[PDB]
DNA sequence: GCCATTTTCGCGGCTATTTTTTTACTCCCAAAGTTCCGCTATCAGTTAGTAAAAT
RNA sequence: AAUAG
């Protein structure tokens, strides 16, 4: 899960294109960022965030969750 | 594309079934092929190629 | 009209594996149906652009 | 046809 790419989360073209601005690759990488950088991401709406946050709870997985030795 | 029918189907008769629209027809068939080619859900279909 | 003799008819094991065959030969014409290239014209699909909406 | 059983 953690190394999947983020087009496997099914986000909508704006929420992509913004997490690709932020160059954020893989799963484990948008999960360890929380509302610090999410909310700061120009051009990424206040709906946006809710979006991303229902998609992660429907994977079991939260924001800013802390792993070890990533990559 | 005529999966489950004898016959296939222009966008005419499609849209003959509810609302007789050729571009609306057009875009959800479009819509459709795009989930369809999401990663998620076309790991199954992508081993018969 | 039955007793014998001659004439057809059908038969002669099961599994494998190697590998083609070959003569013989008019012509012309007019009439008819078919094909192949090129052009037209219509419809449907695809794509580019722009406004409508939403963030 | 030839060959093996």
């Amino acid at each position: 899960i953690l190394l999947r790419p983020v087009d496997d989360l099914e986000l909508t073209v704006r929420s992509a294109n913004c997490l690709k601005a932020e160059a954020i690759h893989y799963i484990g990488d948008l999960v360890q960022r929380t509302e610090v950088e999410l909310l700061k991401t120009p051009n990424l709406g206040k709906k946006s965030l809710t979006e991303i946050k229902d998609v992660l709870a429907s994977r079991g997985l939260s924001l800013g969750m802390r792993l070890e030795n990533w990559p | 594309f005529g999966i489950d029918m004898n016959t296939d189907h222009t966008l005419e008769e499609v849209g003959k079934q509810f609302d007789v629209t050729r571009e609306r027809i057009r875009q959800i068939e479009a819509k459709a092929l795009r989930k369809l080619r999401h990663p998620s859900r076309s790991e199954v279909l992508r081993s018969f190629l």
